[PDB]
C-alpha cells in the first residue's frame, strides 16, 4: 500500500491509501519535561510525542513544530514522522510510498526539506506532496468548487474549475485554530480564568472545541448575552474546579469574520472567499458560488456554514444561488482526498520516485508536485 | 444563626416528643411559617391521633405542577382529607408508628419538612424533564437547540408564591434556570437589600465559589420571562437568576439543592434584619470611643472609697 499523511499544524492524520478514515489521529506536538526528575528506574524518557505528550502534559513544555503551516523545528518533525510510522501506524516507511500534504503559498524550502527527509531519513520508495485544499475537492467527489480549508495554523482558499486550479486567485490567511485558542486565552482572562502555560493552552483548546460556536448575527447574540442565562455554559477543568462562560463562546470564532479582534488587518473568511471568487473568470463564478466546500477542524463550529451562507449571499449578487458544502466528516476530508488520490488508478506516474530524486536532489519536488 | 433551618422547628420538636411520649395529651395549635404559610396541628377526635394541616396561598398553582403526586409519594398511607381553611392534611396515629427510634425520627423530620415538600414539586418536574431533554440532546446534538427553545416556554413553571416574589423556572438539556422576581416593600430593607443583592452577584464573580450555580441580576426581567403574567419591568422588582447546571442537581444533591434554593429570599430577608443588630453593635462600640473624648473634659478628682453596695468605707 501507499501511506497518506496530513501534516496538520495542530493534529497529525495518518493512514493507508484506500482506507475510509485515518488510522492514526494525534497531536502535532513534542513535549520536553521542565521539572528536575528524582525517581531513577521508574521509566523517565527524555522527550514525548503526540498522545503521550498530551497525556503527561502537566510536567512538560509542549511545542508544536508546525506553526502557520510551515515546519519551524525540523528535529521535532523528524520525531513526529518517526512516531507516525513506527509507533502509531506500525509500518516501515522503507517499503511504502507516502502522500504528504502541504498548504498553498508556503516557502519553497518547506517543500524541499520535507521531500529530503522522506528520501534521506525515512528511505521511502516514492513520495508526493499535494496541495491541502484540492484533496478536499477529491473527498467530496467533485471537480469544480471553491474550498475554504481552515485547520489549526492557516486558512486558505483555492478556486478549482473542471479539475484546473486558478493559482492567481488562491489566497492564504495566517489565522485559524491556534489564533482562536490564543484569543480564547486572552478573553477567558476577563472572567478571571488565567490560563498561561503551554499545558493550559490545551485546556483552552478543549474549551474552544466543546463550548464555542459562531453567531448567525454577532450584535444579536451580544444583545442575547446581555440577558445571558441561555448562553452561559459551565466547563470543568482537570483539577475539578469549573469555569462558566457566555459571550466568550461566540466572540472567539467571530475573529474568523472580524480578524481585527486579534489586531490583524485582513478580510474575514466570508470576504476572503468572495474576493477569491471575484478574482476568477466571470463565467466560472456561478459554479463556484454553488460549490463552497468547507474543510479542516476550524470549520467545525456550530453555526459556521449558516453564517458563511448568509455573509456570502450579502456580498454576492442575488441572481444565483449560493450553498455551503460542509460534510460532517470535514475534519478528515483533506486526508480522505489523499486516500482517494493515492489509490486512484492514473496517479502512479505522478509520484516522485527515489531514483528520480537521486538524479536531481530535493528541487525535484517543484517540477512535478504542483 | 448564619443559615436558616429548612423545616418547621415547632412541628419537629412536638412530633419528636409525641412519638416518644408514654401518655400523649391533646393539642390545638395553629403555627405560622415564612411566606404567609400556616399549619394547624391538633388531636381532633382522639389524643392518640394528630392531624397536621398546611395552608399556603399558592397551593392551587403547585397542584398544576404535580404536587399531590409528590405528597402522596412522600406521606403515603398518612394522607387525609383537607381540613376546612387548609390546602393539604396528614393524619398520624401514635399507636401506628414505625418500629424504630430512627424511623420515628425521620418521620418527625419528614412531617416538619412539609412546607418545602409541597413547594418541591415544580423543581422535581424541572429536574426530571431536564433528564428527558438531556437524553434527547445526547441522541441528536443538532436538534437540541430547538428542544431547549420550545422547553423555555412549554415547560416553564411560574409560582406567585407571595405577593412580592414570583419564582420562575424551566428545564433545558444541561440546566434548570430559576429566576426570583424579588422585592422588599419595607423601605429600610429595600435600602439594605440593594447592598445584599449587589454583593450576592459580585460574590459569584470571585474564584472561591466558581463551583456554585451561575447567578445574574437586573432591576429589566430576563428575556425568557418578560411575558410571564404578573412579571413587570418598572414595578421596583429585582430579578435574581440562578442557573443550576447538571452538577447542582446530581442524584446525591437534588433534595439539598431544592431545600436550599427555596430558602434564598428568606436567608436574604433574615440577614437584612440581623445586619441591623450588627450595625447597632458597630455603633455602640464607637459611642464608647466618643466617651473617651468627653472624659478628658472631666477634671481629675479622687472619689471617696465605697463598698460593693455603694456604702461609704473608712480605712486606708
Ligand atoms: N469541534 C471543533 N470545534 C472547533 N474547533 C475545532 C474543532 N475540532 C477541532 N478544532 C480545531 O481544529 C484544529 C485541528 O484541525 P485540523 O483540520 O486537523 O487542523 P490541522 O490540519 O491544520 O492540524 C484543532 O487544533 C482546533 O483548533
Ligand atoms: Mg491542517
Amino acid at each position: 500500500t501507499a501511506l497518506v499523511c496530513d501534516n496538520g499544524s495542530g493534529l497529525v492524520k495518518a493512514g493507508f491509501a484506500g482506507d475510509d478514515a485515518p488510522r492514526a489521529v494525534f497531536p502535532s506536538i513534542v513535549g520536553r519535561p521542565r521539572h528536575q526528575g528524582v525517581m531513577v528506574g521508574m521509566g523517565q524518557k527524555d522527550s514525548y510525542v503526540g498522545d503521550e505528550a498530551q497525556s503527561k502534559r502537566g510536567i512538560l513544555t509542549l511545542k508544536y513544530p508546525i506553526e502557520h503551516g510551515i515546519i519551524t523545528n525540523w528535529d521535532d518533525m523528524e520525531k513526529i514522522w518517526h512516531h507516525t510510522f513506527y509507533n502509531e501506524l506500525r509500518v516501515a516507511p522503507e517499503e511504502h510510498p507516502t502522500l504528504l500534504t502541504e498548504a498553498p503559498l508556503n516557502p519553497k524550502a518547506n517543500r524541499e526539506k520535507m521531500t529530503q527527509i522522506m528520501f534521506e531519513t525515512f528511505n521511502v520508495p516514492a513520495m508526493y506532496v499535494a496541495i491541502q485544499a484540492v484533496l478536499s475537492l477529491y473527498a467530496s467527489g467533485r471537480t469544480t468548487g471553491i474550498v475554504l480549508d481552515s485547520g489549526d495554523g492557516v486558512t486558505h482558499n483555492v478556486p478549482i474549475y473542471e479539475g484546473y486550479a486558478l493559482p492567481h486567485a488562491i489566497m492564504r490567511l495566517d489565522l485559524a485554530g491556534r489564533d482562536l485558542t490564543d484569543y480564547l486565552m486572552k478573553i477567558l482572562t476577563e472572567r478571571g480564568y488565567s490560563f498561561v502555560t503551554t499545558a493550559e493552552r490545551e485546556i483552552v483548546r478543549d474549551i474552544k472545541e466543546k463550548l464555542c460556536y459562531v453567531a448567525l448575527d454577532f450584535e444579536n447574540e451580544m444583545a442575547t448575552a446581555a440577558s445571558s442565562s441561555s448562553l452561559e455554559k459551565s466547563y470543568e477543568l482537570p483539577d475539578g474546579q469549573v469555569i462558566t462562560i457566555g459571550n466568550e463562546r461566540f466572540r472567539c470564532p467571530e475573529t474568523l469574520f472580524q480578524p481585527s479582534f486579534i489586531g490583524m488587518e485582513s478580510a474575514g473568511i466570508h470576504e476572503t472567499t468572495y474576493n477569491s471568487i471575484m478574482k476568477c473568470d466571470i463565467d466560472i463564478r456561478k459554479d463556484l458560488y454553488a460549490n463552497n466546500v468547507m474543510s479542516g477542524g476550524t470549520t467545525m463550529y456550530p453555526g459556521i456554514a449558516d453564517r458563511m451562507q448568509k455573509e456570502i449571499t450579502a456580498l454576492a449578487p442575488s441572481t444565483m444561488k449560493i450553498k455551503i458544502i460542509a460534510p460532517p466528516e470535514r475534519k478528515y476530508s483533506v486526508w480522505i482526498g489523499g486516500s482517494i488520490l493515492a489509490s486512484l488508478s492514473t496517479f502512479q506516474q505522478m509520484w516522485i520516485t527515489k531514483q528520480e530524486y537521486d538524479e536531481a536532489g530535493p528541487s525535484i519536488v517543484h517540477r512535478k508536485c504542483f | 444563626m448564619l443559615s436558616l433551618d429548612y423545616n418547621n422547628i415547632f412541628i419537629y420538636e412536638l412530633l419528636t416528643e409525641r412519638f416518644s411520649s408514654e401518655n400523649p395529651s391533646s393539642i390545638d395549635q395553629v403555627v405560622t411559617d415564612f411566606d404567609g404559610v400556616t399549619f394547624h396541628i391538633s388531636t381532633p377526635e382522639e389524643k392518640t391521633k394528630i392531624l397536621i394541616s398546611l395552608s399556603m396561598k399558592c397551593y392551587p398553582e403547585l397542584v398544576n405542577y404535580g404536587t399531590l403526586d409528590l405528597l402522596k409519594q412522600i406521606y403515603g398511607a398518612y394522607v387525609h382529607e383537607p381540613e376546612m381553611g387548609y390546602n393539604f392534611s396528614i393524619l398520624i396515629d401514635l399507636q401506628q408508628l414505625p418500629a424504630t427510634d430512627e424511623e420515628k425520627e425521620q418521620l418527625a423530620m419528614s412531617i416538619s419538612m412539609l412546607k418545602r415538600n409541597v413547594l418541591a414539586a415544580p423543581f422535581h418536574r424541572a429536574f426530571t424533564k431536564q433528564a428527558e431533554l438531556a437524553d434527547l440532546a445526547r441522541k441528536d446534538p443538532e436538534n437540541a437547540p430547538m428542544l431547549d427553545k420550545q422547553a423555555t416556554s412549554q415547560e416553564l413553571m411560574a409560582i406567585h408564591y407571595r405577593d412580592e416574589e414570583t419564582i420562575v423556572l424551566w428545564p433545558e438539556h444541561d440546566r434548570v434556570t430559576v429566576v426570583f422576581s424579588t422585592k422588599f416593600r419595607e423601605e429600610t430593607d429595600r435600602i439594605f437589600g440593594k447592598v445584599f443583592l449587589q454583593e450576592f452577584v459580585d460574590a459569584r464573580r470571585r474564584p472561591a465559589i466558581q463551583t456554585a450555580p451561575q447567578v445574574l441580576f437586573s432591576y429589566d426581567p430576563p428575556l425568557e420571562i418578560r411575558d410571564i403574567q404578573g412579571i413587570q419591568k418598572g414595578d421596583d422588582f429585582g430579578f435574581v437568576t440562578f442557573v443550576l447546571f447538571e452538577r447542582h442537581f446530581t442524584p446525591q444533591n437534588r433534595e439539598d439543592c431544592i431545600s436550599h434554593i427555596q430558602v434564598f429570599r428568606n436567608t436574604l430577608h433574615f440577614h437584612i434584619k440581623a445586619s441591623k443588630a450588627y450595625m447597632h453593635q458597630r455603633m455602640r462600640k464607637r459611642v464608647a470611643d466618643f466617651q473617651k473624648v468627653l472624659n478628658r473634659a472631666k477634671p481629675d478628682v479622687e472619689l471617696e472609697r465605697k463598698t460593693a453596695t455603694g456604702r461609704s468605707f473608712v480605712r486606708a
